[PDB]
Formats: C-alpha cells, sequence, structure tokens
C-alpha cells in the first residue's frame, strides 16, 4: 500500500531488439562474399531470388 | 600468543575447496561417458512387437512366476 | 480454553476487550464456551495438579 | 523450417510460462498480500516488563 | 606490561609485513598472448586463412579484380613471416574506393597499383623469410598504455603540539605556558593506548588475509593454475560468508552491495570500481558533539566553580 | 565451517520446500497412477484395451 | 605449507578438458550424430 | 597502416610464462599503522614533557 | 570405548539419578510455591494466524527478585532438569520393546548425550564445565555462523529485496554487528539494540475500569516513588489513581494511544448503531463505564504488552531460524511446533535472568571464580572454550549481555551471541603467524551501557568514544570504580 518505488532500468524493454539485431547482424557479416567466382541465377525476370543469395 | 579467530580445522568443518571441485566435476566427466551410452542404447536397440510376433519380452521383476 | 479474551482472538479484536464495558457481562458470559470440556476445566481450576510448562512434556502427559 | 519451428516453439514455451506466473500471480499470490508500513521505534535501550509493574 | 614507546616498533613490523604483501599483489597477470589459446579466433574468420609467403599484396582502385589476384577483404586474416616474426594480419577498414588483392608472381599488376609489401623470390627455400617492413613502409602504432597514477590513501594529520615544546626545552636546557590536569591527561593516554593496540591487532587480524592472499598469487605468478575454490580457501572469512550463502541457497545479488555500500547505488559496474577513496569515514571527533550538550545543560555559576575545583586542587597537591 | 550443503543431506532437504517439491509431485503421480491408471489399464483384466 | 590434498598441475589440466564444456559443444556435436542416426532419419527409416 | 589500409598485427609465439603488470593495490593498513605511530609519538613526545615539568 | 567406561557406572548412576530427581522436585515445589504468590498470570496469547502459541519474555519470563536461593543451587536446579530431558531416550525399551535397547547404547557411547550422573566431576560448575568443552562448545561452534546468516536473511529477506525490508539507518550498525571477523574490532551492544529499529514502538497499556492507558517513564517513575515512600493503601491507591487519571488526560491530549494507529492492532470506537436503532444524529452506543465518571479511574491490575515486532517476532521467525536458535543455545529443538521451541527459548531466557538476579545479589560478577565466570559465559553462549580470554573481557562480556538480555528481545541476543562464534581456519601451516601484542584485555569500564547512542548514518560511521572521556564520568563509573578497586 503506497510503497514508492522508483522506476527500475533493468526491468525496461531496451535492449533485447538491439541485442537480437545484433546477432542477426554478426550472421549477415559472415555473407560479405568477394566479386571473384560469384554467380548466381536470378529469376526470369532477371530479380534475384531469395534463397540463392543467402 | 595466537592470533584470533583462527584454529585449525575440523571434521565438521566440510572438505576443502579442491575437494569440492571434484566432485563439481563429475557430471561433467560423466556426460562424456553416458552420452555414447545413449547413443548406443538408442542405436542398438529392437522394437519389441511385430505383426507376426505371437509373443512379447516380459520381465519378470520379482521372480514370481 | 475458558476465558473469552483468548477463545475470541480469531474473530475479535483486542481492543474490544481493553475497553471497559464494550462487552456487558451477560455478552461475555455467552460468549464462553459451554461444552463439558469448558466446564470440566471450569471445575479444575479450584483442583490441585501439578503444572508443567506449555510444551512438549504437558501434551505427552496427554 | 529450422528457424520457423524454433521462432514458434520458443514463442510458445514464452507463451506458457508467462501466463502460468501471471495466473500464479492473479489466481494464488494476491492472498498473500501484507503490506506492513514502518513505525518508528523510541524505546529501543529500555523496555517496559513485567517487572515494571509487578 | 606494554610502554607506549613500545607501539611504534609494532607498527614498524606490521608495515614490514604488509609491504611484502603488496608488493606482491601490486602486480596482476596481463592478457595472454599465446596463440595456442586464440587460434580459434582466426579459425571462426568470415574468410579462409592466406599463408602468404610469395608475391606481393598491393592496393588499386575498385572495379574489376585482376583475373589470378586473392582479395584481401576486411575481416581476411594472413598468416605470414614480418621480419622473422610469424604473425597473423587482419584486415580491418580498407580505404573507400580502393581495394587490396594478393598477386602471386605468376599475376601481372594493374596500372595505378601500389605494393604495399612484397616478398623475395626464394623457391629453394624450405623455411621461407617473409618479409621487410622499412621505416616508412608501415606504421605500427604499440599502445600507449600509460600508468596512472599509483592510487594513494590519504594519510589524516596529527597535530603534535609537544615537539615545539620539546624544542623549547632543549632550548632552555616554565617550560609550558599552562598547567596540566596530570589526571584528566593520564586519563586520555590510558584510553587512547588500549585504542592503539587494540587497533594493531587489528591490522594484525587483516594483514593475515593479505600474506595469505599473497602466498596464493605467488604461484599465480608461477604460471600455476589455482582452482576457483582453493582460492577460496586462501580467503577464510569470504569463505565461510559464501559457503553459508550456498547452504542458504539464494544465488541473488547486488542490492545488499547497494543497501550497504549506497555510493554504489544505481552502479552496475560497482564490483568493477575502488570507490573507498570517495567515501571514507569523516574525521569528526563526537566527543565535541557531548561536550556541546554538557555546556549547554549546565549554568555558568557551575562552569566558574569548575575553575574552583580545579585550582584547590593544585594546592591539594601543592601542600 | 559446518553447513548442510557438505555435511548432512536430511537438514538441507528439511530447510528447502523446493527440496520437498519434486517428492510430493513424485508421490502425486504415483497416487494418480494407483488411483486411476493402475486397475483400468495395467490389470490383466483391464490389458486389452491397449488393442 | 599447504595442508590440503593439493592437486598436480597435469591432473588440473585434465579436468579443465571436462568441465569446459560450453552448451553448443553438447548440444550440435551430440545433436548431429543424433539427427542423423535417429528417429528422424536412418534409425527411424529402418526400424518403421 | 598503410597507404590505403589498415591492420591488426597478432604475434604468433607460445607463452611460457605469464606476463605482470605492476598495478599497485590500495591498501589502508599502511596509513592505518602510521596514523598509530604518529599518535604515540604525540603521546611519547607528551609523556617526556610532562617527566620534565614534573621532575627537571 | 566409552559405551563399556559408561555402562561400568551405570550401576552407580541411578542411585545420583534418583537422588537428582528428588532435589528438582524440592526445588521446584519451593520455585512453584513462590511463583503462585508473587508472580503474575501470564495470558496465552495465539499467533497472528491463531493455530499456535506465541511467546514473549517480557510477560512470560518472570524474576522472583527476591528468591531465597544460592546461585549454586539455581545452577543445579537448571542443569537437573537439563538431565531429566537427557533421560528421555530410557523410554526407547518401553514403547518399542527389548529390541530398542541399541538406541539406549547410542546414548551410552557420547558422554554429551548423557546426565550428570554419568559424569565422574563432583561440583556442577566442573561438571557443566566439562560437559562444555566436551560435546557443547563443538555443537555451538557449527550453528552459530549459519544462526548468523540466518537472521541476516530475516531482515535482509530473500531473492534481491534489500531495498524494499532492510532500513538505511541501521546498515552501519548491522555492519559492526554482522560483520566485524573481518574488521577485528570490539562491538557495541547498543549497535545490536539499533536492530530494534526494524520494530515498532513497544507499548504497554495498563487496564483501567473506563479506558486503556498507555504507560509512561512518567508514570512509572511516579508508581515507583509510591511504592518507596510506603504509604498506607488508601493513600497509595488513591495517589496511583491520580497519577492514572493524569496520563489519561496525558495521553487524550497527544491523541489516544500509540496503538490505535498502529497496523495489526487498535481499539474500537464507540459502536454503531444499525437502521431504526439510530437515534437521529447519535450514531453510536457508548460503553457501560461512559456512566462512571472519570474521578473513579481506577487500575483493574491487568496489563497489555504490544511489542510491535513487525520484523523481529519469534513467529514469523519460520521453521528453520527457530530450531537454529534453540540448536545453538544447547536447547532441545526437534519434532515440535515453533511455539514449543519458542517456550523453551523463553526459559532459557527466564533462566538467565534469574540467575543474573542472583549474581548481583552474590557481590556482582567480580565475586565468581574464574571457572564459575567461564561457565556463565558459556550458558550465555558469548564464550567459546577454545579462546582462552582474561578476566577483565570476561566481565565486560557478561555486562554485555545481560544488558543486552535485559531488553526482552531473542532476536539481538543472537545476533550478539553468534558474533562470538566466526572462527576460521587457514589452508597453511605458518599462517596465522604468532601474534606480537599481548591477549585482548577489557574492563567493565569499558562497556557503554550508561549512555544512548544514536544510530551512525549510513556510510559515514563515527569512531568510537570511551565513557571515561564523557563528563562527569568518576561520578557515574563510581560503584564499577569501587567494585574494581576492591
Ligand atoms: C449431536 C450430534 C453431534 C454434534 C456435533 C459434535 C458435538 C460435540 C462437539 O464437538 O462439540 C464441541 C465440544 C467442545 O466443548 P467446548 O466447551 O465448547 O470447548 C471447550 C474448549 O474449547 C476445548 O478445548 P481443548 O483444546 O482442551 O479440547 C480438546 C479437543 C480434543 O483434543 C484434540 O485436540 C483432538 C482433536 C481431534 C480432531 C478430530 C479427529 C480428526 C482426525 C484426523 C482427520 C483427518 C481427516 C479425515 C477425513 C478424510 C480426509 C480425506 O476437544 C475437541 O475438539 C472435541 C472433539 C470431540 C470428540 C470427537 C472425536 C472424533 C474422532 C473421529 C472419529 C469419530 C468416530 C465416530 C465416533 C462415534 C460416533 C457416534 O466437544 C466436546 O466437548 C465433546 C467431547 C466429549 C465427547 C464425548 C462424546 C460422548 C461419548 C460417550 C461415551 C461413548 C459412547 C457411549 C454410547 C452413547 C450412546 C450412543
Ligand atoms: C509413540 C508414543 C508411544 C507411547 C507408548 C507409551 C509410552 C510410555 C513411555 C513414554 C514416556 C514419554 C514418551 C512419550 C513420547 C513424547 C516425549 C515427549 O514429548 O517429551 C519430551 C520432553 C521435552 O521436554 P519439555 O517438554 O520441553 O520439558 C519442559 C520442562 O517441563 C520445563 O517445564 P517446568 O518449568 O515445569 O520444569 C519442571 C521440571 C521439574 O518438575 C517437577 O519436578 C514437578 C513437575 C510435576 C510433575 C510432572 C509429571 C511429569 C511426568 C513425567 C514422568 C515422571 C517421572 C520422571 C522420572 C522417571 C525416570 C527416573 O521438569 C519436569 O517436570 C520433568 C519431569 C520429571 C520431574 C520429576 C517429577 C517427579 C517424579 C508420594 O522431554 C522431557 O522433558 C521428558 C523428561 C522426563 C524423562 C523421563 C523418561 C522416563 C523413562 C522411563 C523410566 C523408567
Ligand atoms: C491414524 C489414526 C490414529 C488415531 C490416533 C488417535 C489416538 C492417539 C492419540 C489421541 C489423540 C489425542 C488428541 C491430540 O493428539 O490432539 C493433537 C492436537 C493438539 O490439540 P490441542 O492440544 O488442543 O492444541 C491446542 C493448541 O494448538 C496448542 O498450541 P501449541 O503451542 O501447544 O502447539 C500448537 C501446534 C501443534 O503442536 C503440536 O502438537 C506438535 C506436533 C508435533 C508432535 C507430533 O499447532 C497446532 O495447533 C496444530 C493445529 C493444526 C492446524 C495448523 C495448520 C497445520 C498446517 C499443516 C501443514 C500444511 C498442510 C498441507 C498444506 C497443503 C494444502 C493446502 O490436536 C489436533 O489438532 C490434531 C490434528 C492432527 C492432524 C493435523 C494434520 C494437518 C494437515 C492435514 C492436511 C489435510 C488432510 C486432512 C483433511
Ligand atoms: C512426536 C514428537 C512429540 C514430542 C517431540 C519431542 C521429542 O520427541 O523429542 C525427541 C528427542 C529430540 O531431541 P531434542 O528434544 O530436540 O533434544 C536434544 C538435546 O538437546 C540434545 O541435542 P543433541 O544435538 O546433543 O543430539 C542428541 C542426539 C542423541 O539423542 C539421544 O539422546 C540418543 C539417541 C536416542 C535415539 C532414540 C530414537 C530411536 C529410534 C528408533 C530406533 C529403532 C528402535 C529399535 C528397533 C525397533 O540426537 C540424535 O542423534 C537423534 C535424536 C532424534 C532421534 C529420533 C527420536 C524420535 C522421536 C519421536 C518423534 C519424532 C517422530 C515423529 O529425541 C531425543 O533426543 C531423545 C530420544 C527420544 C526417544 C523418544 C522415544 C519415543 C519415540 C516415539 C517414536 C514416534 C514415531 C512416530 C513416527 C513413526
Ligand atoms: C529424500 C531426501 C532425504 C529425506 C530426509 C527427510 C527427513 C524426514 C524428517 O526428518 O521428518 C521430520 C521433518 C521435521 O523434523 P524437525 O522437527 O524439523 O527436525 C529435523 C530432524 O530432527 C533433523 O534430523 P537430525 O539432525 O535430528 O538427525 C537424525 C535423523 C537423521 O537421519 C535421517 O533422517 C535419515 C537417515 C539416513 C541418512 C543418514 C546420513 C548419515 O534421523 C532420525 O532419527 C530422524 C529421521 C526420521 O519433517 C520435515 O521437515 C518435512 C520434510 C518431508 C516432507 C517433504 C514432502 C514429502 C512429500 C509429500 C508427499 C505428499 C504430498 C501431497
Ligand atoms: C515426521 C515427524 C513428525 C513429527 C512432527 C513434525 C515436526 C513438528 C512439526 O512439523 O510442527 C507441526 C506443524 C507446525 O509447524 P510450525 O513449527 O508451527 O511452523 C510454522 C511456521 O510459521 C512456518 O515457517 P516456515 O515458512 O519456515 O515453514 C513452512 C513449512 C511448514 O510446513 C510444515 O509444518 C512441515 C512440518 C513437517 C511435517 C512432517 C511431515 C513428514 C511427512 C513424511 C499425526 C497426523 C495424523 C493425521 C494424518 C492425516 C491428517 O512449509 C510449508 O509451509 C508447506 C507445508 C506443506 C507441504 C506439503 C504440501 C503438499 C501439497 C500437495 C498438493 C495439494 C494440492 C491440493 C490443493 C487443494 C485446493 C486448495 O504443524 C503441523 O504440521 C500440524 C501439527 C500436528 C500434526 C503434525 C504432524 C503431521 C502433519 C505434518
Ligand atoms: C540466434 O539468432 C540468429 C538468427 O539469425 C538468422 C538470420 O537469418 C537470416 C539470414 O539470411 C540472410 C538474408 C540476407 C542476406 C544478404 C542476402 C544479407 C543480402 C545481400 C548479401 C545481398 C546484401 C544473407 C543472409
Amino acid at each position: 500500500a503506497a510503497p514508492a518505488e522508483k522506476p527500475d532500468p533493468a526491468l525496461d524493454a531496451t535492449k533485447a531488439l538491439p541485442k537480437a539485431l545484433e546477432e542477426v547482424e554478426f550472421f549477415q557479416s559472415y555473407a560479405v562474399r568477394r566479386k571473384t567466382g560469384f554467380h548466381l541465377f536470378n529469376r526470369a525476370t532477371g530479380s534475384p531470388t531469395i534463397v540463392g543469395p543467402m | 600468543v595466537p592470533v584470533a579467530n583462527f584454529r585449525p580445522k575440523k571434521p565438521w568443518d566440510g572438505p576443502w575447496g579442491i575437494q569440492i571441485s571434484q566432485k563439481k566435476d563429475r557430471p561433467f566427466i560423466a556426460m562424456w561417458i553416458l552420452f555414447p551410452l545413449l547413443l548406443v542404447d538408442h542405436l542398438t536397440r529392437e522394437y519389441y512387437a511385430y505383426w507376426h510376433s505371437s509373443k512379447v519380452p516380459v520381465t519378470d521383476v520379482f521372480g514370481d512366476f | 480454553k475458558i476465558d473469552p479474551y483468548v477463545t475470541s482472538e480469531v474473530r475479535v479484536q483486542r481492543g474490544a476487550w481493553w475497553r471497559s464495558g464494550y462487552f456487558t457481562k451477560e455478552e461475555v458470559e455467552m460468549m464462553t464456551p459451554k461444552g463439558p470440556i469448558a466446564r470440566y476445566y471450569k471445575f479444575l481450576l479450584g483442583v490441585r495438579r501439578f503444572p508443567l510448562k506449555h510444551g512438549a512434556l504437558s501434551w505427552a502427559c496427554g | 523450417l529450422y528457424l520457423i519451428v524454433i521462432f514458434y516453439l520458443g514463442i510458445q514455451i514464452y507463451v506458457y510460462i508467462s501466463f502460468s506466473l501471471s495466473f500464479l500471480h492473479s489466481t494464488i499470490l494476491l492472498f498473500l498480500v501484507n503490506y506492513i508500513p514502518h513505525y518508528n521505534n523510541k524505546s529501543i535501550f529500555n523496555t517496559f516488563t513485567n517487572k515494571s509493574i509487578y | 606490561d606494554v610502554p607506549i614507546e613500545k607501539i611504534p616498533e609494532h607498527a614498524n613490523v606490521l608495515l614490514k609485513k604488509i609491504d611484502a604483501c603488496l608488493e606482491i599483489l601490486s602486480k596482476d597477470i596481463g592478457e595472454v598472448t599465446d596463440a595456442e589459446a586464440h587460434e580459434m579466433y582466426f579459425e571462426t574468420s568470415k574468410f579462409q586463412i592466406l599463408h602468404i609467403y610469395t608475391g606481393c599484396v598491393a592496393s588499386f582502385p575498385e572495379g574489376d579484380v585482376p583475373p589470378g589476384a586473392v582479395e584481401c577483404l576486411p575481416g581476411q586474416v594472413i598468416r605470414t613471416k614480418v621480419n622473422g616474426e610469424d604473425v597473423m594480419l587482419e584486415i580491418d577498414e580498407v580505404d573507400p574506393g580502393y581495394q587490396v588483392c594478393w598477386f602471386k608472381p605468376d599475376v601481372p599488376l594493374p596500372e595505378n597499383a601500389e605494393i604495399l609489401w612484397s616478398y623475395p623470390y626464394e623457391p629453394t627455400a624450405a623455411l621461407p623469410t617473409g618479409t621487410t617492413w622499412e621505416e616508412g613502409q608501415a606504421n605500427v602504432l604499440i599502445p600507449a598504455e600509460p600508468t596512472p597514477e599509483a592510487a594513494v590513501w590519504p594519510p589524516t594529520p596529527v597535530t603534535n603540539v609537544y615537539a615545539p615544546m620539546a624544542e623549547k626545552l632543549a632550548l632552555k636546557s616554565p617550560p609550558l605556558p599552562f598547567t596540566p590536569d596530570v589526571l584528566q591527561l593520564q586519563l586520555e593516554h590510558n584510553v587512547l593506548k588500549g585504542e592503539l593496540i587494540d587497533r594493531l591487532r587489528a591490522l594484525e587480524y587483516t594483514i593475515v588475509t593479505e600474506q595469505l592472499q599473497a602466498r596464493l598469487h605467488e604461484r599465480r605468478l608461477r604460471g600455476d593454475v589455482i582452482d576457483e575454490w582453493e582460492e577460496l580457501d586462501y580467503h577464510p572469512l569470504v569463505r565461510d560468508d559464501t559457503y553459508l550463502a550456498i547452504d542458504f541457497g539464494d544465488p541473488t545479488f547486488g542490492r545488499y552491495i547497494w543497501k550497504l555500500f549506497p555510493h554504489t547505488d544505481g552502479d552496475e559496474e560497482c564490483m568493477f570500481k575502488d570507490t573507498r577513496l570517495d567515501v571514507l569515514p569523516p574525521q569528526v571527533n563526537p566527543l565535541n558533539a557531548i561536550l556541546a550538550q554538557h555546556t549547554a545543560q549546565t549554568p555558568v555559576h557551575r562552569s566558574l566553580e569548575k575553575r574552583l575545583w580545579t585550582e584547590v586542587r593544585a594546592t591539594a597537591v601543592s601542600e | 565451517v559446518y553447513t548442510n550443503w557438505q555435511s548432512s543431506y536430511t537438514r538441507l532437504f528439511v530447510s528447502k520446500p523446493w527440496m520437498w517439491h519434486p517428492l510430493a509431485w513424485m508421490t502425486l503421480s504415483v497416487g494418480i497412477w494407483w488411483k486411476f491408471g493402475k486397475e483400468s489399464l495395467c490389470n490383466e483384466r483391464s490389458f486389452y484395451i491397449h488393442t | 605449507a599447504p595442508l590440503y590434498p593439493v592437486l598436480s598441475q597435469a591432473s588440473l589440466y585434465k579436468r579443465h578438458f571436462f568441465k569446459n564444456i560450453k552448451l553448443f559443444h553438447v548440444v550440435f556435436y551430440v545433436g548431429a550424430p543424433c539427427v542423423t542416426f535417429g528417429t528422424a532419419a536412418w534409425s527411424g527409416s529402418n526400424r518403421n | 597502416l598503410m597507404n590505403g589500409l589498415k591492420m591488426r598485427m597478432f604475434s604468433l609465439a607460445r607463452q611460457q610464462a605469464p606476463k605482470i603488470v605492476h598495478k599497485p593495490v590500495l591498501s589502508p593498513i599502511p596509513e592505518h599503522l602510521r596514523l598509530v605511530k604518529n599518535v604515540a609519538q604525540v603521546q611519547i613526545d607528551m609523556l617526556k614533557l610532562l617527566n620534565a615539568q614534573a621532575a627537571k | 570405548t566409552a559405551v563399556v567406561k559408561n555402562l561400568a557406572k551405570l550401576p552407580a548412576a541411578t542411585s545420583q539419578i534418583l537422588t537428582n530427581v528428588s532435589k528438582l522436585q524440592t526445588f521446584h515445589g519451593l520455585l512453584e510455591e513462590r511463583r503462585d504468590k508473587y508472580a503474575p498470570l501470564a495470558y496465552h496469547t495465539y499467533d497472528n494466524l491463531k493455530q499456535k502459541t506465541t511467546w514473549h519474555p517480557i510477560a512470560h519470563a518472570w524474576v522472583d527478585e527476591g528468591l531465597p536461593v544460592s546461585k549454586k543451587e539455581y545452577n543445579e536446579y537448571c542443569w537437573l532438569k537439563k538431565d531429566m530431558q537427557r533421560l528421555l531416550p530410557l523410554a526407547s525399551p518401553f514403547v518399542f520393546g527389548i529390541y530398542g535397547i541399541l538406541p539406549l547404547a547410542v546414548w551410552l557411547s557420547n558422554d554429551g548425550y548423557l546426565p550428570s550422573a554419568f559424569s565422574s566431576k563432583k561440583d556442577i560448575v566442573s561438571k557443566k564445565l566439562e560437559w562444555y568443552s566436551s560435546y557443547g562448545d563443538d555443537l555451538r561452534q557449527q550453528v552459530g555462523p549459519m544462526l548468523q546468516h540466518r537472521l541476516k536473511r530475516h531482515l535482509r529477506g530473500t531473492l534481491n529485496n534489500e531495498h524494499r525490508l532492510m532500513l538505511d539507518e541501521v546498515t552501519e550498525s548491522y555492519k559492526e554487528i554482522f560483520y566485524s571477523h573481518y574488521t577485528g574490532q570490539l562491538r557495541d551492544v547498543r549497535k545490536c539494540a539499533h536492530l530494534r529499529l526494524y520494530d515498532g514502538t513497544s507499548t504497554v497499556l495498563l487496564l483501567t475500569n473506563k479506558e486503556p492507558v498507555e504507560l509512561t517513564s512518567e508514570l512509572l517513575q511516579k508508581w515507583n516513588a509510591i511504592k518507596a515512600a510506603k504509604l498506607s493503601p488508601e493513600e497509595e491507591k488513591k495517589a496511583r489513581n491520580e497519577a492514572l487519571i493524569e496520563a489519561y488526560k496525558e495521553q487524550e491530549l497527544h491523541g489516544g494511544p500509540h496503538v490505535k494507529h498502529m497496523q495489526g492492532y487498535g481499539i474500537p470506537a464507540d459502536t454503531p448503531l444499525l437502521g431504526e436503532n439510530a437515534k437521529g444524529d447519535q450514531y453510536t452506543q457508548p460503553p457501560e463505564s461512559a456512566s462512571i465518571p472519570l474521578e473513579q479511574l481506577e487500575w483493574t491490575g491487568d496489563t497489555v504488552f504490544i511489542p510491535a515486532e513487525y520484523r523481529t517476532e519469534m513467529e514469523d521467525w519460520g521453521r528453520e531460524l527457530t530450531k537454529l536458535a534453540n540448536q545453538f543455545l544447547l536447547l532441545p529443538w526437534r519434532f515440535v511446533s515453533n511455539a514449543w521451541n519458542q517456550r523453551r527459548l523463553v526459559s532459557w531466557f527466564e533462566e538467565i535472568l534469574q540467575e543474573d538476579a542472583l549474581i548481583a545479589k552474590e557481590g556482582g560478577v567480580q565475586a565468581l571464580s574464574d571457572d564459575e565466570l567461564k561457565v556463565a559465559l558459556l550458558d550465555r553462549a558469548v564464550i567459546r572454550c577454545d579462546e582462552e580470554l582474561t578476566r577483565g573481557d570476561m566481565e565486560a562480556r557478561y555486562k554485555e549481555i545481560s544488558w543486552l538480555m535485559s531488553l526482552r528481545n531473542p532476536f539481538i541476543v543472537l545476533a550478539w551471541q553468534t558474533g562470538y562464534y566466526r572462527s576460521t581456519y587457514s589452508p597453511e601451516d605458518d599462517l596465522p603467524e604468532a601474534s606480537i601484542l599481548p591477549k585482548l584485555n577489557r574492563t567493565v569500564l569499558d562497556v557503554d551501557v550508561h549512555n544512548e547512542l544514536a544510530p551512525d548514518h549510513p556510510e559515514k560511521p563515527l569512531p568510537r568514544v570511551h565513557p571515561a572521556l564523557y563528563p562527569n564520568s568518576h561520578l557515574a563509573l563510581a560503584k564499577e570504580v569501587a567494585v574494581l578497586a576492591k
């Protein structure tokens, strides 16, 4: 009854999405590739595929 | 005269710290022996019943039969 | 077990018993237990016995 | 399919745990709300006793 | 049975002890540099490791790569030998409008290329020589590592009024300007003596835990590995409280530190600091608060009477 | 320094309801099987329901 | 003068091999043979 | 650092013994003892002066 | 082994057991005869949940100031009560059968499990010291630290909730009381009394024919003065009732007793009139005593102690802390509710208080021997037998815990006691080195009990001022001076 507790920043949600995006960025950093030996069959339109470049 | 709040160890003081460490890493050691045993228990297994089976493996626990 | 000051601790404030005249004499009387155990104990007040401190021995002796 | 499966099942396990605990609160732990305010003491170095009177 | 002149001898002994402790504990183990400990940092790079011992590495503008050149993008690891030193070079932040490639001798270099470093022709050699980065070829930066000021504990001041009086005695050899009350001085002396001895016993008690932590650090400095619990036994007072916290079964922590030491409240990295100097015990004498309450309660004629009680005591000692 | 953690499992069990929880769980599950699943499934008179 | 049964350096070197495991070191290393020779792929296909 | 490039160089050599760095340890015990010394010297000078007065 | 060694004297022990039982019966007859006419009725009270009794020393621990008994005879009484407790395994064959003799063998194996009759010594002090040094100090030295941890974790709470439960003013005192085995410095008992700040204000309502009145220092002083004047009862009761009505008016001006506005307690207002019973504006029905004029205010002889222990009360301690408190004090603890262990602890408390009274009658602590004082401190659980202290340190220790037990709070008592049972063991043989300073010595003068001490602010602790440095200390310490110089 009326304890008057200050806000605890550890109970906030301001780090989960940044951390997940950091993990995804670490994943995608390993997709960097050199131009030599590069080939990817695009669609018939000429647009890239989804699974191809990943 | 000796320093206060110090004494020799006794049996009820429990084991030393190195012994507690030796206690802790026993599961970690048995892990290496048990995971292969798990895989062997699954891989070296045979089903117990088939459409043709007239019998099924029975295990009398207390030898009453 | 007899006195309604103690048999009322669950429901009644203790302050209702400290205020003199809050409960009347007949009112205190109806709140007392009337069973045979209460009457046995009421008789046993004036009976000589061998008291012990409230604990495991007083309980074991029953 | 790996990502889909793990994302879905992690969401479901989080739902199970979080909702189980929220319902534990709303169903069983609100009985045990006993807020005691802090009352300052004054008679620290002296206590009235049975011998003070009797 | 302990005269007051024998105290500074004990203080010197304990100073020797704690100095022998701190000269060891002042040392600390730096970061490990064994490549076998960090080989997986390079194994897990986004590109395979280039074992480069022939040809040249050249910077040239971005665009088409010459066929035969091995691109060296940011994140590329390169095992080489530089001035006789086996090394790993990790590419980081290649400049824009430019790219780097390893050109073996079979591969012709393009125009507008700048050879950053090159290798010699040694085909018969079994152990290659590698490179020789001359002064101006490569700017290698050693970390400065500026050793900050050594953390000094504040010495509290002590006003020795009687040293000038001893000097005046040596000059004359009354000496004093006032009439000391020998009873009140022997009172303060006898009380203060026990407070000093009782303080030294507490310091000797604490030095035992420093010369225990230092004996272990001697082993840690020799390269010996100490178990987490073997190391705790050399902190016995903390070993006990830590074992009881385990018996209770509450592995949480952090708010206890924030309540006992409120200067750490809100500080998540409180454990990785040393803020004992920011929070020191005050040098306030509580006796002043006591004597002030004593005078406020008494009247003035009693204050003047005390001058009579003291004067009559002087004449009583005189007669 | 004495601890039931390293010197008495019984006093450790007694002093921790979160050590009683698995035991009560086990007892309750076995009682459930005894009351409900024993005679309806495992008895010889009730074993053909597995067919 | 340690009063406890001091453990040799080599014994600690060997125990570190056992207690320096991480979670993924178990999960994936045991899941690969398991997923391949398990109820999904090989053992399951055979036995079913 | 090179023209158009930046790199990180790591050595490859076994570390046979640990590397030592002198990080001085802050402690209040030496200053405790020095304070004890100073207070005791104050009292010693006091006693010497009082003895000189009482005897001279 | 010890089994056959005790079987050798088991025939010689039954006669002494029965003689001791007779002594116990005679002493209990005397004590109860005095108690049944000089002591008040401490009514039984149930805990907040109202299922088990709760016990406090202020109401239940009575001290017979005027007990015509020697201190050694009371020691015999208490020790023989403990021996009766230790005689309980003799019932095992009479409930299990002839195969219930192996428990009796286990009983006869260890001498610490046994009563006095199996001891070769004669004097109660030497016997008690033998038992302690053989079994009891060792048994106590393995419960002290864990009990201390339980008391700490009772204050600060579980699961990282110290910011919600602990106080920021008892912080430095908490540290000095519970973490002085880190510093090695002595402790001031007043810093343990500061732990009572976790609790509320302890009050005492005297019940009258009209209303309850809160007891104060002024009213108590007046009542003591009237008691000392030795007046006729026609004058005594008149003066008592005058002081009582004065205090009643004073508290009515204060805003009523403290208990009216305390969570968990309260005085009901006038009862309400329901519905048609309401006579217009008079919605209330005052009690019968409202008819009595206030000048007839008389004390009923009934009292209500309200400790207001919101965090210290023995009910909220738990199943484990109570057992460990009884273990540390070498009392029975197994297979009983916390109410029964509460009573056992309160009875131990009463015994210690009566022993303190008899010691003060016998000429204080200095009249005691060295072994007798050692045994007293062992009973108080402030000394362990592996210390070998001085006489002055022992006297100061006795004075400290005696004042602390005068306050009638077991929690702070246990917090004080457990600090003297925090001993470590080194892993090395050379360390700890042989000390250079002499043994710790103190005196009764070094203990500050006659002065109040405010709680030091958090992270701003102040040094300790000796009592001798206070003004007019030679006048206040004159009793201790006369006792020590003689
Ligand atoms: C534990 O959490 C880590 C899970 O993260 C998984 C992320 O999975 C998505 C990665 O798949 C991609 C997607 C896009 C791409 C590249 C195709 C970024 C786009 C590119 C190279 C053309 C710029 C590479 C990989």
